[PDB]
DNA sequence: TAATGCTTGTGCCTTTATTAAAGAGGAAAGTTGCGGTGGATTAAAGCACCATCGTGCGGAGAATACGATAAGGCTCTTGCTTCATTTGAAGTTATTGACAGTTGAATCGAGCCGCTCAATTGGTCAATTATGGAGTCAATAAAGG
DNA sequence: CCTTTATTGACTCCATAATTGACCAATTGAGCGGCTCGATTCAACTGTCAATAACTTCAAATGAAGCAAGAGCCTTATCGTATTCTCCGCACGATGGTGCTTTAATCCACCGCAACTTTCCTCTTTAATAAAGGCACAAGCATTA
């Protein structure tokens, strides 16, 4: 059949995803995760839907920024693949 | 509600990385990202729950989340 | 019966801004010219942001302004990005920016 | 309960800026939040300025200095020029 | 005569300078630099001495933190020598 | 007062780096550090000059510098 | 004539803290229990910081507390460093920390 | 003019903590400025909390919530415990 | 391993200056009375969150071949450290002048409080048109030859 | 450079919901007046910042080796990637229950205002002792053998 060389489809996905503004994490798993996380603070908590949506948007924006910093760190080391040490370095420099 | 952090699947992390301009992703990036996201969510949800508790309420609204995000210098527009 | 906004040549509710300043208890007393100055500054900032957003929408061949265009206008400008460095815009997306080394 | 926003004035400013360009409701929400945030920033800066010098009144000078402290560079210069023009026009009337 | 191998005296200086708490930039050149920098904003400015001392302390602390971040970036790239690209990367990640 | 940024000599930059834990230093680090320091000083001195201008004064005090530093999230103790 | 600090079992000036709260115009009315709570919290924080600084001074075989010891105590503790992440201590120096790679 | 500070109270607290350890004047300056900063942070947070719910009075609840929002973790928990103890001791006396 | 340079920490004498200690007053804290404005309580209703249920697909999960990138190792050369010499500018002392920051009073300008009235603005309803979705074409771009 | 195939902007046609306009309530901005206070100006005084000058002298500048670390190139392997098949749980539409959020009225309780008294902290002054400086000495670390 027909096969693309590695990295071409990744470049196409990079081009496509930055054009759109929709959310990337599935809504129900994130809602379940947020509910479980909040259960550690007070039991019997009800979440207004807009609160969950705001949390999802903030988390996605934070992760996108963190991945931009991770890409910068990985490029600095003459690599194209991001690694956990890049995330750790970016978070450490950011002050987290 | 146990082990729901696994609900952030690999395609979701890959899509988030692609939105950030990442070309190649390693193997343990998924676990590292899940840990980082859990820490961030824990902090923000703790602040939101405190803001809710001060009002003697039982339902977390969007305003509490907005205030909690603003407390960390992460102001969000569109949910006022 | 001339509104203070019309007296000062503005479109921003000078009276409402004065009431906001007085109700917020920011100070014991509030001068007569402080709301006018605040209204002028707010109107100028809104006009600048709307100018940039409308230009970004026009380059996109769209006749309406959407949060994507506002995000593009904010992140394309230097001083606005300085003022809005930590701001996250709902449904805004990101600026397309691929590193040179990643390209083939 | 009635809610108070800057939607009408933002629409008027936009029609002054772009005669033939509309706007969406989400854009109104974002613009209103942005204007409110700037208002709070300037107000707290002016309150701090008044507290520092033990002056119980916040005049146009406090607003101008808060603008200079908050807004960066040419944005601050243009904002100060517009505010001074508006205050002068108000006082001359 | 007697010569040390490279890097030993550098390690000794690192050990020595992290123990003490005095200032490391000469005071008079920094005062002149601050006066020249302030001359661009408003002329005929007079500086109280404590203001200059506070500025010097803040600048030295900022530079020490920046050099710590730069050293982290340089170590991340399998190097021991800090380079201008390390400073640029650290400042970019910090948000400056 | 011209070309006084050269008053930050090489030994001063080397000592600052050694205090920060740097083992070896390149050649252009001195120019890069001087530029960074100039930017930081410009920002802080601009804020301090605005603060002292508001109070109708002409001598910059320590309180103005402390306030300018605090406005950047760089609070300083010992000069209150 | 019993001082409120003695009434609440504290060492900090409850009356002075109430006067500060009233003078600062943080709100039009201030409760009776708010200054007591604030004084207790401030006294606890001061006691904790002084405890850590005194321990750091004792490990240095010194009989007095100096800004170097305060900086060491702040940096060696996790929660205080989190509260004082951006704080610059005058004449505090740095916490000694050399990277493992730089060692011979 | 008279300059009020926390020097005497900090000295009393230190003598409670370390009976045989002295302190320096610079340490007093640093501690006094640190206490002033913490007081300011807690007061502004409490004022914001009161403004959010339209309550014109600052009570012990507002201070407790400000402490929980500002101080981290076990530090916040211990501070809340001490504050509650002091408030109950004051009210029961 | 080992002698030797050698820089650092140890230990004692001095001294000074930085901290320990006392009084006047004066500025502020505790008392008491008052009263009205805010907070806790109670009652209701309505709306938004929760949970069940069917479904039917598009997105997630797993296998497979693989080829491209990360990593290790060798070379080399050039950039950065270390040490000896010399000087040029910083730190300190002592002096002086004059501008600038504080404090106190008068007072005239100005913003708050109270009530009125009138008019701009906001929630609700009716509407139409740019925008979203479906389907197709032409332009764009990538991979083996 | 070329051909073939996969991908996406452009284009049109249809649905739609989302933005635009009118009404009418209803909340609040402009007006007018009195009044107490504050911020403006004037004036002396005093605090200290800037400027000069000389002296020392140690840290910065410069240069001559010294040498080892960054970088380029080659080789290997192993691991993220694209593609195909399978299934699974998610997003959506409907429905019902209920609790908990919000609003309205009441009663009570508690905190700001104000004068008074008293009381505790804060400059000014006096003293003293512990850390910095200096001098002498031990002692582990590095270096080439």
């Amino acid at each position: 059949p027909h096969r693309y060389r590695p990295g071409t489809v990744a470049l196409r996905e990079i081009r496509k995803y930055q054009k759109s503004t929709e959310l990337l994490i599935r809504k129900l798993p994130f809602q379940r995760l947020v509910r479980e996380i909040a259960q550690d603070f007070k039991t019997d908590l009800r979440f207004q839907s807009h609160a969950v949506l705001a949390l999802q948007e903030a988390a996605e924006a934070y992760l996108v920024g963190l991945f931009e910093d991770t890409n910068l760190c990985a490029i600095h080391a003459k690599r194209v693949t991001i690694m956990p040490k890049d995330i750790q370095l970016a978070r450490r420099i950011r002050g987290e | 509600l146990r082990d729901n952090i696994q609900g952030i699947t690999k395609p979701a992390i890959r899509r988030l990385a692609r939105r950030g301009g990442v070309k190649r992703i390693s193997g343990l990036i998924y676990e590292e990202t899940r840990g980082v996201l859990k820490i961030f969510l824990e902090n923000v949800i703790r602040d939101a729950v405190t803001y809710t508790e001060h009002a003697r309420r039982k339902t977390v609204t969007a305003m509490d989340v907005v205030y909690a995000l603003k407390r960390q210098g992460r102001t969000l527009y569109g949910f006022g | 019966a001339t509104s203070r906004s019309s007296k000062a040549g503005l479109q921003f509710p000078v009276g409402r801004i004065a009431r906001f300043l007085k109700a917020g208890k920011y100070a014991e007393r509030v001068g007569a010219g402080a709301p006018v100055y605040l209204a002028a500054v707010l109107e100028y900032l809104a006009a600048e942001v709307l100018e940039l957003a409308g230009n970004a929408a026009r380059d996109n061949k769209k006749t309406r302004i959407v949060p994507r265009h506002i995000q593009l206008a904010v992140r394309n400008d230097e001083e606005l990005s300085k003022l809005l460095g930590d701001v996250t815009i709902a449904n805004g997306g990101v600026m397309p920016n691929i590193h040179n080394l990643l390209l083939p | 309960k009635n809610v108070e926003t800057y939607k009408i004035y933002i629409f008027k400013v936009l029609k002054q800026v772009h005669p033939d360009i509309g706007i969406s409701s989400k854009a109104m929400g974002i613009m209103n939040s942005f204007i409110n945030d700037i208002f709070e920033k300037l107000a707290q800066e002016s309150s701090k300025l008044a507290r520092y010098n033990k002056k119980p009144t916040i005049t146009s000078r406090e607003i101008q200095t808060a603008v200079r402290l908050v807004l960066p560079g040419e944005l601050a210069k243009h904002a100060v020029s517009e505010g001074t023009k508006a205050v002068t026009k108000f006082t001359s009337s």
